């Protein structure tokens, strides 16, 4: 059928997509988790504690402040960037669902 | 005859699918105990570090291939332990070997875990071959019969 | 017809048994590649160490799960390398690199043996599936006749 | 055996593939790391990876050797990317003389 | 279910004789260590493995060590001895009444 | 056969020690590459070289004066062992083809 095999090879498109998206979406989550637990276990060192962050090859000693900062900050960035990837599902997830009934109705 | 031999093996048949989702479970505990016996020796060698008497001891360092390079560790009194997401904080060894007995109860709980799916598993396993097993019983019996 | 299945199936049997025998091979030759890389790496530290102008280097000995201590390495002119049989040697660092260099040639070689006799085998399947292929062709047409 | 040079030029276009990911990543990584050290006082405790050692470094050393590792990682980058195309170019091609054939 | 206790006291017996092995061989193996030891000068530069820290330490604390890891050692070696002696006495129960019956 | 099942029996023990024997054969000559390779390495270089021996768990700073005359032995027990284990097979060796020829004579 040709006006419906089109269809089929439109939203094999879609859900693979939505593959794309939730894999992505996992590992955000996890990175989310993993900055938490550190940011919480940074606040309870003293101002004078002195802390290891690492950039990329490298090794820089920075400080609580500076570290809590980071912290925070990407922490947000990845909770909106969270909040993005939800938002990028559930207009693939519609356009699915609009697929769908688009085919059933041929 | 083919609607019961299609009800014995979609039992044997699911035998290998939990059998299956239950060697995963197998692959991940034997994950689980080695990184928590890594955390059990790097907090093992922090211990002892802390009963080594010397001012600042002397080391070998490995640095591959049966190689080694010849220092001395400088603070003895501390450590830097990864707090995790690209960060590590220097701790007293006893705020050191204390972070490192709570990250190696966070495996000790994972393990548990992993260690109870797998036990049910096997729980599904058991009651599996049980069923079909009894269904090959009362097979065997529907064809038998005393003779003439 | 029962006799030239025998043969055509010895052929496609010795398939499955000299790419098994190549399975082997295979694994062999993924750890000798490794090993080099191992020592290739133990190499590339030295060497480095070598242009660091650094009096008594300032390092992070890791001795763990993301933990790690404040040392310095005290003879940086120098490194132990492994001579073998319970056995090391103090050597100064281009002496080190250049048994590591010898070591790494050694490896070399075992490297071209695994990767030739893994050559020849690709070659035994070649050549079989070649002559069963051939085989199975001339099945086909003993049967095979133009209709009517 | 045209089909013996499409098993090869396939190959030859995957290990590619897999070196200008790590190459691209490598090099994004490292540009983020020279992008962030660059902010730092000069009198800042880094320590560097040499190899299996882990090495204190200077500001200016460690800036240094990360504009090098920039330079000849992205100079790899297009090396890659040219022998994309190219391997690419000769796929195409006996797709082409080969489904003509 | 006399059956699901002969598994049982089977891979019991298992884990046992494969820790023996480890016991046995880390025993003979630090037998032979203090008797090579103790062999030595007292100014003797020898480095202990502190887990994953290869630590200089002494002719005195090195043998002193080396003593109670034989002691503790050989302790475990006897226990897993009665303990291996134990379980087969319970095999040789099960496979007798299993076998009787 | 009540008298050549009892030859079987015995013959299943001879050429599974023989395995034993073989497999032990493999490793000391494996140890004894690794020994002489590790001596030849040692003698090249100056007696006031410092060399480090491994002590089971522990390692100790030798000496190449020390070092080379315990590698000397090291290899000499060693092939004396390998010559134990050229005469331990060649006894089972001839036990099995006597109890292969008092099989067939049955």
């Amino acid at each position: 059928p040709p006006q419906v095999q089109a269809m089929l090879g439109q939203l094999d498109t879609y859900q693979q997509q939505l593959q794309l998206v939730i894999q992505q979406k996992q590992k955000v989550q996890a990175d989310l988790n993993e900055a938490k637990k550190a940011l919480e276990e940074i606040e309870t060192l003293p101002d004078d504690a002195q802390i290891y962050k690492t950039v990329g090859t490298l090794i820089v000693k920075t400080t609580k402040e500076k570290a809590v900062q980071e912290l925070k900050e990407k922490i947000e960035t990845l909770e909106v960037r969270l909040n993005a990837l939800n938002r990028q599902e559930q207009k693939i997830n519609e356009k699915v669902k609009e697929l769908t009934q688009k085919i059933q109705a041929a | 005859m083919a609607q019961n031999n299609k009800e014995l093996e979609k039992l044997a048949y699911e035998y290998q699918v939990l059998q299956a989702q239950a060697q995963i479970l197998a692959q991940n505990l034997e994950l689980l105990n080695l990184a928590k016996a890594e955390v059990q020796t790097v907090r093992e060698t922090l211990e002892n570090l802390k009963k080594i008497e010397e001012e600042k001891p002397e080391i070998l360092v490995p640095i591959g291939a049966g190689s080694f390079l010849k220092g001395v560790i400088v603070d003895k009194n501390n450590a830097i332990v990864s707090v995790g997401s690209g960060y590590a904080v220097e701790r007293s060894i006893d705020e050191a070997i204390s972070f490192l007995e709570k990250r190696l109860k966070e495996y000790d709980e994972a393990i548990k875990k992993t260690q109870g799916a797998l036990a049910e598993l096997e729980k599904r396993i058991g009651e599996v071959a049980r069923k079909a097993q009894e269904v090959q019983q009362k097979q065997s019996m529907t064809s038998f019969k005393v003779k003439k």
